[PDB]
């Protein structure tokens, strides 16, 4: 029960030059928001969404993949805990998606996930990192939609 | 039995002017008692994915009015709406994405796949459908 | 009111008609026909989709054909609406993978029955192929469907589905090419050699439509067989334990070591040991597809009984271009004129990376065998040959073994490269004998022979000219206006090793 | 010794032993020598060349190596003797199933994977004829093989006859008449129709049998005359025949419609000549439709019989037969599509020419289309076409006599003075299939579209623009109707043949004018793939001009794709660094900035990117930019024979990536 105090050093943990510290801070804040619901928690979650959105344009592909693979369930839990953030998250997701839409078309692939736009989700191996990131984005959006609709 | 000439014009009409005139007549006649809109389901579904702008807008408005009058028919416009989101024209998909919130609220059972295809079109196709899906999720709670 | 009430049960009505009973099915089919004729929307597309979506035996297809023949006298325009409704239901949640697979295979069977015959599709104007060609944009995403049944059905349908009056749209053409190559690779991964017929047929049918389509097909097929994926198919590729054994077994001093550098003891350490057999047959199937693609039509019984179709120069040129682009995208020395020998001492890194790319994927060599078929095609893929020759020269210059058998891959690559550049109408048969006698030659002798090859290629450079066309056939004959000093060096090398290469002298 | 002595048969017999003790290099060398000698003209026993190729292939597959390309080049189209010799060589090796234990598996695999092609089942039967197979292919397993070979090209038989479950001889009258009229409805042959109709007339009273189907819609132009017949049998027969012929012509069933119209004409030869001329006009229209769609879209030349028939029919106009409005536009389109410009307005110009607008518009279009090779600056017919087009799509009453709104040309459909309406020209153009006529009409409409229609100056240029710029009565015209009709014409001319870069560029410009950037880029890439083969070669300078690249930059700028803008700023004749630096300064890009730096071959753009990444503290992308600068391909000091090739390669790669991104 003494985990809420960790919020007081969650932003300080974000402003770190190491990507692992930032990912861990984002995940810890995600769990704290899915556990505790406070206006301060909402402010820290908004700051985390902002610092995640500003890190999309200052990271290379090899770092973008490793930074945005674990941190998408964090956005899912942020949506589950804070309704008013929905739009922002969606916008953010869209941006990231479009970035991936430009990363897959750059180099030739083996599965070609571009034509898979007209596909549906099926309830419920070794691939390309960009294709894996696209699939992770799609899956997290599906979970967000299923949580908000139900 | 009194809706024979309108159906004949909607089936045998091939020019834009005749279809527009028939759609405007049906819209102005459907001010009160929109139950008659339940008699033009197939024609509205066929004219929903039309290349014209005014005719497509009138068909979408008539379909939304018919679904608001009787939500039980909202499940019948599922395929014809998806075809609007998976077309290689960039014209009807804009109107479909604009009407997405109202149709998703009127559906309440298939909104998941609707929003999924909307996000897929917004990610792969170069656009920004953030506000639409945001309003949809806010209304659906 | 009777028909107005029965209209809301057309699904179960079709389900009962498809039971193939004694007499109930005839009456129910007549009722369906009367209901389709009565109502204004005519329920044509819906009933036709319900009939074609759950059809398993040819009797159901015959019943659907009879229904269309009975409704075509009163109605009009049923195939496009039915196909549109079926595709809209497929793209939606309706028409489950089994149902849509059955519908696609029934449509493929209908198209196949409409193609052949002189009395069936002639006495009943239906135009199944013409009505299905207007849906290639919707049938294309079905080739990469996650369900194998739907993908196979769509592949069998598109393999025989004709094209509209217009040739094709560039967007539709590119989508079809991508879907076809993806389906081909997936079927090679899952089914293997005997399950690619639909994909090869589709690619060969859509590649002979326009030169742009053929170039796109060849480029995508070459890039798909060399990517990091699907390359092992053709050629080949925390503190508790630290606490239970800590304190240096003394509990009063520091650790014995001073830390780690990186990680150490790399976990994966995996080696490519997939299989030996059934790997060359995938390469055979890919080369057969490429031959079907490049060979110009084709099928006119040339000669008397041994008609051999020639390879199109444009297709082989595009294959060579995409191969050069995939192997080495560099362009610092991409000129067709062969630089001098000393110039090879500056681009050693490019030659070494080309040699590594060739040794990691042997399929490249096979691709060269496709480029060496057309005479003027090998003149464009000169950067790869130059880099491979420079790498082989650099390896033979630093070889201490007195026998060539110590380096088997290097000797094999030398012989293969010389044979490819000789059969590509670039070298006299003396070089064909040289790569044969390479088997038991000294390393410095092989190096000097390859240096003479480099000198001859520098003098008589492979150029698009001097390949005039012949009025007999489409073959490009090269008339040598051969190498004096090169033949002298070859004769001296042969004479210095008479004690072992005596029988090889009488061949040339 | 046998090869040097010009004895190919001895060499083939010696090479077909497969003693497993021979240098494969010498065999491949002599094979290539034979191939070169056979391909250099005056082939010497090419059969022996195929034989030695087959021996080399079987030796290679038995040793465990890949199959050469010559085997496929030879077996692309096999025959009887080829497969026979292949099976003979495959069954004449050493140690024939005695003590091998290893060659059997290779033989089985080769025989399994050699039947992948061979679309003809006769070749598979010939393969499986010798001993029912070679080495039996591990029998009890060929079941799935023959199953998949039969399923690869199946063949089924279906029925065409409808479900006539009505039993014969019902011993009644009502059900008998019902079955008879049902068979009549389901009947197509005119003889059976006549028999059923005469039987019904003989067995029943003097009641009409033509009103037995509400789906037989006969136009009212001929309905008043088709009912003015004393005898009921003849009028019923002619009505049924005309209705069925029209329905077959609508469903594209000319095979039966021709016979129906022939039987109807033969029956009418004894009747009044009015119905005879009506059926002659119907047969002419059916023949036109058949020659335009039935014989194929790739027609070469009409047989000059139906052309003369249409000419005479349009020239006589003697009787008072009611002409149909559809037939006139159909024959005008038929004359205009087959390049009949020799028949200009100088022939029969006053004998009822200004009355029919179809022939007038067709003649004026044929006159204004042939003026392009007429380099004299006259363009009188072009001015007449422009005037009539601007007067058709304009409101007749500028004072708005209808109402207060602007629903005159969109909803009221009136106030469209001239020769036709605004929708009749659409149906007339939709019947036209001609690149020159279609592109002339499209240029005219797009020139009439960009004349003071809005505030923005995004004038969509076109190749053929010789129309006058002066617009009389700019208020009576309807800009919305012009936009609608030009969009419809663009859609039609793209549905005719999408392989046209000019029409795709026009569509992209129209989409860019309507604030549609994604579709504009889609159609721009489509035109680029039309002109150059999937961007494999350099795009022509007239297809991708400076304006097109500037419009692409404008589309990608407002699409949150800034690195794509910076890359596109290099396709111009002069690189515009201002807009590139303005776009690269944004921080809301959606185009994978760090993944498009390999497509940049300009040192200035890379230097600016490095400076921007160093200023913002982005070392990860700054190092990538420096590594891209430190490439050998781009050095700003090459002799220009290397920089151009690298630039072209990067252009091809970037264009292919953008084409894979969109559509």
């Amino acid at each position: 029960p003494s985990m809420h105090i960790c919020l007081d050093f969650i932003p300080e943990l974000i402003a770190q030059p190491e990507l692992e510290k930032q990912i861990f801070a984002i995940q810890l804040l995600s769990h704290l928001c899915i556990q505790y619901a406070l206006p301060k928690s909402l402010s820290v979650a908004r700051l985390a969404v902002n610092v995640m959105g500003t890190l999309l344009t200052v990271l290379t592909q090899a770092k973008r993949y490793a930074f945005f693979m674990p941190t998408l369930p964090s956005l899912v839990s942020f949506c589950r805990a804070f309704p008013p953030l929905y739009e922002d998250i969606m916008s953010l997701l869209i941006q990231i998606g479009q970035v991936c839409a430009s990363d897959v078309a750059t180099q030739t692939r083996d599965i070609d996930p571009i034509i898979t736009r007209l596909q549906q989700i099926k309830e419920k191996g070794s691939m390309d990192p960009d294709v894996q990131l696209c699939h992770c984005i799609e899956r997290t959006v599906i979970e967000i939609i299923n949580m908000s609709v139900s | 039995a009194e809706m024979a000439p309108y159906m004949k014009r909607l089936s045998r009409g091939q020019t834009v002017e005749d279809l527009l005139e028939v759609l405007s007549d049906i819209d102005e006649m459907s001010r009160r008692r929109p139950e008659i809109l339940s008699f033009f389901s197939t024609n509205l579904q066929r004219l929903m994915s039309s290349a014209e702008e005014c005719c497509r807008n009138l068909a979408f408005s008539l379909a939304l009015r018919s679904m608001q009058n009787s939500p039980s028919i909202a499940a019948a416009f599922l395929p014809t709406f998806m075809y609007c989101l998976g077309s290689q024209d960039f014209e009807v998909v804009q109107t479909a994405l604009r009407n997405l919130p109202e149709y998703a609220l009127l559906c309440q059972e298939h909104a998941a796949v609707l929003l999924h295809r909307a996000f897929l079109v917004g990610m792969y196709g170069q656009m920004d459908p953030s506000a639409q899906i945001s309003e949809a999720l806010r209304i659906l709670h | 009111p009777f028909l107005d009430a029965l209209k809301n049960h057309v699904g179960e009505l079709c389900g009962e008609t498809l039971r193939l009973e004694r007499k109930r099915f005839l009456w129910q089919h007549q009722l369906l026909g009367l209901l389709s004729v009565y109502t204004r929307p005519s329920c044509g597309p819906e009933a036709l989709g319900h009939l074609l979506s759950r059809a398993r035996s040819p009797e159901e297809l015959s019943l659907a054909t009879q229904l269309y023949a009975g409704l075509v006298v009163s109605l009009s325009g049923l195939l496009p609406l039915a196909f549109r409704s079926c595709l809209a239901r497929v793209h939606a949640g309706t028409l489950q993978p089994p149902f849509t697979a059955r519908f696609l295979r029934n449509l493929a069977l209908l198209v196949g029955w409409e193609q052949q015959g002189g009395e069936g599709p002639a006495a009943l104007g239906a135009h199944f192929g013409e009505s299905a060609s207007a849906h290639l944009s919707d049938l294309a995403p079905l080739l990469l469907h996650p369900e194998e049944e739907v993908a196979e059905a769509a592949a069998s349908l598109l393999a025989i589905c004709p094209f509209p009056s217009e040739a094709l749209s560039p967007s539709q053409l590119l989508g079809l090419v991508r879907a076809g190559v993806h389906r081909f690779f997936a079927s090679l991964r899952l089914h293997g050699p005997p399950g690619v017929a639909s994909a090869c047929q589709l690619l060969t049918r859509l590649s002979q439509t326009s030169p742009a389509g053929l170039k796109a097909v060849l480029q995508l097929l070459v890039e798909g067989a060399l990517h990091r994926g699907n390359t092992e198919l053709f050629g080949g590729q925390t503190n508790r334990r630290h606490t239970a054994a800590v304190p240096g077994p003394g509990g009063i001093w520091s650790v014995f070591h001073a830390g780690v550098i990186g990680r150490g003891l790399k976990p994966p350490k995996f080696v490519q040991s997939r299989n030996q057999q059934e790997v060359i047959y995938n390469t055979q199937s890919l080369l057969s597809l490429l031959v079907h693609c490049c060979s110009a039509p084709g099928g006119t019984e040339c000669g008397e009984c041994w008609g051999a179709p020639i390879l199109s120069p444009e297709a082989a040129k595009a294959v060579a271009v995409t191969l050069v682009e995939s192997v080495c995208p560099d362009a610092a020395g991409a000129e067709l004129a062969w630089p001098p020998e000393e110039h090879a001492r500056a681009t050693v890194e490019r030659d070494l990376r080309i040699g590594r790319r060739f040794r990691e994927q042997p399929l490249l060599f096979e691709l060269l065998k496709l480029v060496a078929a057309a005479p003027p095609a090998l003149c464009y893929c000169s950067v790869l040959l130059r880099g491979l020759l420079a790498a082989l020269l650099g390896h033979w210059e630093a070889s201490r073994h007195p026998d060539t058998t110590h380096s088997p891959w290097h000797l094999e690559a030398s012989c293969t490269l010389v044979a490819v550049m000789a059969e590509g109408s670039l070298l006299p048969p003396a070089l064909g004998n040289m790569h044969e006698v390479f088997s038991q030659l000294a390393p410095f002798e092989v190096r000097l022979l390859l240096l003479s090859v480099w000198g001859f290629l520098r003098e008589h450079g492979p150029l698009p000219q001097k390949f005039i066309f012949q009025s007999e056939r489409g073959r490009f004959i090269r008339d040598f206006s051969e190498g004096g000093p090169h033949l002298a060096v070859l004769h001296s090398v042969l004479h210095r090793n008479i004690d072992r290469l005596g029988l090889f002298s009488g061949r040339f | 010794l046998r090869s040097g002595n010009y004895q190919e048969v001895i060499q083939i017999f010696i090479e077909d032993n497969l003693t497993l003790s021979l240098p494969v290099q010498f065999r491949q060398s002599v094979l290539r020598e034979l191939f070169k000698k056979a391909q250099q003209g005056n082939e010497a026993l090419d059969e022996i060349c195929f034989k030695v190729c087959a021996c080399n292939t079987v030796r290679d597959i038995l040793e465990g190596r890949t199959i050469s390309v010559q085997f496929n080049q030879l077996f692309l189209r096999p025959n009887k003797e080829k497969i026979d010799f292949l099976l003979e060589v495959c069954s004449r090796s050493v140690n024939l199933e005695k003590a091998s234990e290893s060659l059997k598996g290779n033989m089985a695999a080769f025989l399994k994977n050699v039947c992948l092609g061979l679309e003809d089942l006769q070749y598979v039967f010939m393969i499986s004829s010798h001993e029912l197979f070679i080495t039996l292919l591990k029998d009890e397993e060929r079941k799935l093989l023959v199953d998949q070979m039969r399923k690869r090209s199946p063949r089924v038989n279906l029925c065409i006859k409808p479900v006539t479950s009505f039993y014969d001889i019902p011993a009644s009258a009502s059900v008998n008449i019902g079955q008879l009229e049902h068979q009549l409805i389901l009947s197509v042959d005119p003889w059976r129709i006549r028999q059923i109709l005469i039987e019904l007339h003989g067995m029943t009273s003097e009641r009409q049998f033509w009103t037995v189907s509400n789906k037989w819609e006969v136009p009212s132009v001929y309905s008043g005359v088709i009912l003015g017949i004393k005898d009921n049998l003849t009028r019923d027969l002619v009505y049924i025949l005309m209705a069925k012929g029209l329905h077959c012509s609508t469903v594209k069933d000319f095979s039966h419609a021709k016979q129906l119209f022939a039987a109807c004409l033969e029956l009418v030869t004894e009747f009044s000549p009015k119905l005879r001329q009506v059926m002659l006009n119907e047969m002419l229209l059916l023949d036109i439709h058949t020659h335009e769609a039935g014989t194929g879209q790739a027609g070469e030349r009409p047989p000059s019989d139906l052309i003369s028939r249409v000419r005479g029919y349009l020239e006589m106009r003697l009787p008072d037969i009611p002409l149909r409005q559809v037939i006139a536009e159909e024959c005008v389109a038929f004359m205009l599509n087959w390049r009949e410009n020799e028949y200009l307005t100088l022939q029969v110009p006053a004998f009822l020419l200004q009355s029919n607008p179809y022939v007038k518009l067709g003649q004026l279009l044929a006159a204004t289309c042939k003026e392009l090779p007429g380099p004299k600056e006259s363009r009188r017919t072009a001015k007449d076409l422009w005037e009539v087009v601007v007067q058709i799509c304009s409101v007749s009453s500028q004072h708005k006599r209808g109402n207060d709104g602007r629903v005159s040309l969109i909803k009221q459909r009136e106030s469209t003075l001239g020769i036709m309406y605004r929708s009749e020209l659409l149906s007339f153009i939709k019947k036209l299939r001609e690149p020159l006529v279609l592109t002339i009409i499209l240029s005219l409409f797009v020139k009439l579209h960009n004349v003071r229609e809005d505030i923005v100056n995004d004038i969509t240029a076109e190749h053929i623009s010789i129309w006058p710029s002066s617009i009389p009565n700019l208020q009576s015209v309807d800009f919305e109707a012009v936009a609608i009709t030009v969009k419809e014409l663009v859609r039609y001319t793209l549905s005719i043949n999408p392989n046209n870069h000019s029409w795709l560029i026009i569509q992209a410009d129209i989409y860019f004018a309507t604030n549609q950037y994604s579709a504009a880029l889609h159609y721009y890439l489509q035109a680029g793939a039309v002109c150059s083969d999937f961007f494999n070669k350099a795009v022509p300078p007239d297809v991708y001009t400076d304006q097109v690249i500037k419009r692409m930059i404008k589309c990608c700028s407002l699409l949150n794709c800034h690195t794509q803008v910076a890359i596109l700023c290099q396709f111009l004749r002069e690189i515009d660094y201002k807009t590139a630096f303005k776009s690269l300064q944004e921080q809301n890009s959606h185009d994978a900035m760090d993944s498009y730096y390999d497509y940049i071959w300009d040192v200035t753009i890379l230097e600016y990117l490095t400076y921007l990444h160093h200023k913002r503290g982005e070392t990860d992308k700054r190092q990538i930019a420096i590594k891209a600068i430190g490439q050998t391909e781009l050095n700003a000091s090459n002799p220009e024979e290397v920089l151009q090739l690298a630039a072209q390669r990067r252009k091809k790669k970037f264009l292919q990536a953008m084409a894979k991104l969109y559509f």
